[PDB]
DNA sequence: GCTACTGGGGCCGAGGGTGTTCCGAGCAGTGCTC
DNA sequence: CACTGGTGGTCGCCGCGGTTGGAACACTCTAAGATATTAGA
DNA sequence: GACCACCAGTG
DNA sequence: GCCCCAGTAGC
């Protein structure tokens, strides 16, 4: 049971509902849940599969020295960079 | 892109509706209120969602519904249980096979109840008796339990009177209340698991038989006692109270992760 | 065993019956006695009174598609009656029993009789060359290059046109089947020839009048090759199901397929 | 140490800042981080001291039934409501 | 508000910034590179920053970094510590008053030497020894460990050297302990720092600016992270400094250093009763 | 010695200290001609510039304007051990302290503190002299005095806001002080327990000469923001009496009296 | 970026042989100040 | 509603008694017909 | 020199 | 009658 958030960004309506079956949408395009690694992959699926034009996020909580994770589908002007090992994210200027 | 259920154990026990139409807007479970209010409702991570009167639920509604595996049961005054729809073939067939290879046979039928009696009461059941004695047994000692909770919680007791037509005596409609949530969230796990809510053992005859043993073996150990606290309070929303309530014994005791290997463990008699 | 059709309205309850609102204003006033099963097709809604007048009576609701093609919902979920559930099941346990049953299933199909002498695996291999041998005659008769009945289960779009119309064809029977065997009060899980699967009891059934006109129609939208197959087949077995009440004809037939054991019925 | 998600809307760059120094800002107002209920706190007291005119959500991991809490500040079309101990979202029309 | 710093053991274990100018945007660390991404870091969430050449690093920058209780560590090669800032007045006075007094008596100062030796290595150190003697005793069981793990992973050995001005041409090995032995000094002087304590007034180190801190990392170091600079250095990789930072985070985060340093600290001073 | 560098980046140029301003006027600094330097607002510090300071042992302190700040500085916690045993060991003994904290007295009031008397009794006499110093600067200056009154900030009175923003200057020069001459601003003889104890002391010797005066002189007017103007009024009569300057010899003298042998 | 509106079209995403691996101080005149 | 740009204005946000489970595979069977293997259940 | 506050314009 | 899809501004 490790926690969950998506943050969607320009993905059609049907992965908006999709995602509002099993997490809560608490703000427009952030969706919170509580959800094991399987149907974490499962939700992962269903945003790779469905996102087609937009920028998604996905945040869930580990073990890591963070004490969460992410990884990301499309592009964005905000790009995670590794730092050693240590996954922050940067901004990217016009162009 | 299929759509697949969760498991019943990483959901929410219950989610309670009222006054409101109930649609399907973008592929969500959506609670349209009469002011215009849109509510999603997480359909998928919920264990049951229990629709109040004044919910006019859409057919993509109850096809959503069932497709992700969540159980409608429509319910009235105290959330008394009045109707339900789920999966029309949720059950496993060689799960179905051996609950009712367990009813078919008396013998195996005899000794899932005795295991059901040692089971609820923490001691076997005194032997060479029937099944009609043992459920005799269950009468005398659901009476004097429902008495000494009383005594001990401080709440006026004369009996159980389970009907609505005399209450007029809020203790018979948090028992009502909280017995229906276990009952709502016992049906949503023998629906999952596979096996028929009506092929019962001890209350036979009845439509939700297996839900009736299943839950009476536990009703007292979490629910009960959590009824009897909340009506000695004297609350003016005992309904909520008790749905409250029940909600956080449910969490607290791990009950839909109890659910199916406690139906395991009582069909395991006959081997 | 009496039902209908609602579709395309709001089911409310007016002086305690059933009444059907359509778009246009036409109530469809239903008494609670005329009716043992209401089928919910798309474009219903239903109101609380109306589930509380058919738990009250009880009156079976199974949300479906259109003429049934489809089974999403039904309530009295799991199962109504357990006489039924547990006559289906002692039907299916004994070896005896099920071999009668199995044997009644051929019979019904097929109309000659199976040999005797053979166990349900023999039945089995029987019905295999059968259904082998009418692909290949339906194939000649339609005129439709046929490979067999191979198909990618991952990808619903790397098969045959012929493929897709038999595959799209089967789910429609097994819609209405599902819907039969959902309103005679039995399990679909509880089968005989088909076993280990939840509807098992469906594809016994189902097989029995498969190939007499859903399939040969699924021959016939692939000789004419649509745009849409699956759409064509799903509509021409809606129409099939609804112009030949293909429901109403299946339920007798399941009373006499568990009826062919030898045990009295539940009745 | 349990998760923190604050999705902030509508509030003066000094909030987007302070929340910077401890949260990962991984979208345009969404911040992530792991803190303890005491840095919850403070954080927080942050948001409700700087968000001034915005409206911004917080949302945590705990041993609830759902397994997160969130809590809001300031008005939004999006308002929290209690389903019998079950606080879901409710979008209010225009 | 006045935006109080985090507990250490909550924090990250480092970040280590290459090039570009740190800023401080609205009240956030920001690093800003040459080509204009700009980088947004929690400093507050992070125990300890590395600055490796090519950073300017603004006023405002050292004063949110400071202020939030995260030791700003600027290095060079290797990622050896150069230099270091903190808060000026980030020290308890009940525990710098506490090391002082054990600092100053000799039977104390011998006792929290012997608690170091004994919390360093299996067994107790022999009674009536002075500290030069036990010194001696931990060089020569220092260089046969040095020695024992170059044998182990099978780098060809010459002796450990600390400085890199003392490296030669192909000396990886001294690089990678350099590199992780520099991490590991500088969480545990972000942990004395934090806790309260002086890194300047050591027991078995004397005169060096971070004697506390070679005393308390020194009695740590050998468990984890010298063998797995070995191991890095019998790989020997394209880019050690980056695969050496990689594995001392995992080390930090398997081993929980950050939250058991101050412990350590705690338990290596109440020897002096 | 020590230098204040503002608005303008050090970086290193042939081996010196550079601080380059928007102007174009550099500022050479060689190696060993600073003990320390004050980093005020406005200042970005190049990697090789720390590197040099760092090689040949420069101080870097990043303050306020004029020290009215202390943000941070270089070597944390204090590089120089010897010093910090001698504060300490002044600090520890109940006989050296008492000796200390007589200096504070004689160096703060004109006249030696009347002998045979503890730490305590000279903080209960230094408690009533400054309430009458309050009374007196009140009636100089003709304020309305009603004590050391604060709510732990606007809502409160206006006097007892310009003394606490004062102080706070006081405390900041003060701070830079201690932290250039090497010791730790913690270890405090009259004093004892806060992470500033020794701030709070050698501040205290010197308080109400100029800084408190000033704070009731702005009190005698009503500007706006008052914060505002005790900082910059402090800013500006620590640069004019070179405060910064003055303190560490005083520094020095105060720990001298405990007749210990000094470190070199 | 998201959100509201508003006709037009479709009722739709399947396929089934089986089971088994609180306290000091002062000091002014009981309160202030450290 | 988030991001961008330029210019005027500030260098600030304080106080200080001490201490107490799922899929890979392994199979049945039959009738056509490569009279072996294969397609269908 | 570094940094913040203000006020629209555009997608 | 219910619901998705597409375009179309509007802030
Ligand atoms: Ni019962
Ligand atoms: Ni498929
Ligand atoms: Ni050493
Ligand atoms: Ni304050
Ligand atoms: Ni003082
Ligand atoms: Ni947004
Ligand atoms: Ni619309
Ligand atoms: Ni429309
Ligand atoms: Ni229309
Ligand atoms: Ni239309
Ligand atoms: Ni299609
Ligand atoms: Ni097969
Ligand atoms: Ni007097
Ligand atoms: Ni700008
Ligand atoms: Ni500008
Ligand atoms: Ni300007
Ligand atoms: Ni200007
Ligand atoms: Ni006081
Ligand atoms: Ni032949
Ligand atoms: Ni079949
Ligand atoms: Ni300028
Ligand atoms: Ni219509």
């Amino acid at each position: 049971m490790s926690m969950l958030v998506v943050v969607t960004e320009n993905v059609p309506p049907r992965l908006r509902g999709r995602l509002a079956i099993w997490l809560l949408e608490v703000r427009a395009g952030v969706y919170v849940g509580d959800v094991s690694a399987k149907i974490r992959e499962m939700i992962w699926e269903q945003i790779a599969g469905l996102a087609e034009e937009g920028n998604v996020v996905m945040a869930w909580a580990t073990n890591t020295e963070t004490g969460f994770e992410f990884q990301t589908f499309g592009l964005n002007r905000r790009t995670p960079v590794d730092l050693d090992g240590l996954r922050l994210v940067s901004f990217l200027p016009v162009g | 892109l299929p759509l697949n259920p969760i498991p019943l154990k990483d959901r929410v026990s219950m989610i309670f509706l009222q006054y409101g139409q109930i649609d399907v807007i973008d592929g969500a479970f959506v609670l349209i209120d009469k002011t215009g209010i849109r509510t999603h409702i997480p359909v998928g991570s919920v264990a049951c969602i229990m629709l109040e009167p004044g919910t006019r639920v859409s057919h993509a509604a109850v096809r959503l519904a069932a497709q992700v595996g969540t159980l409608l049961v429509w319910v009235g005054e105290a959330g008394v249980r009045v109707y339900a729809s789920g999966q029309p073939g949720g059950a496993r067939s060689d799960k179905l096979l051996y609950q009712a290879k367990l009813a078919l046979d008396e013998d195996l039928r005899l000794k899932v109840v005795r295991k059901m009696f040692e089971l609820r009461f923490g001691e076997p059941a005194p032997a060479r008796r029937s099944v009609e004695q043992l459920r005799g047994i269950e009468g005398s000692r659901v009476r004097a339990t429902y008495a000494l909770l009383a005594k001990q919680y401080g709440v006026t007791w004369n009996g159980r009177r389970y009907d609505p037509k005399d209450w007029e005596d809020t203790i018979n409609q948090c028992i009502s209340a909280a017995t229906s949530c276990l009952y709502g969230v016992t049906e949503a796990a023998i629906l999952a698991a596979g096996y028929a809510p009506a092929i019962g053992f001890v209350h036979t005859g009845k439509p939700l038989s297996f839900v009736y043993d299943i839950a009476d073996i536990i009703k007292f150990d979490t629910v009960v006692p959590k009824a009897f606290e909340i009506a000695r309070r004297n609350p003016g929303e005992p309904d909520r109270e008790v749905r409250l309530a029940c909600r956080d014994i449910f969490r607290s005791s791990k009950t839909l992760a109890k659910l199916i290997p406690l139906i395991e463990d009582v069909l395991a008699a006959g081997e």
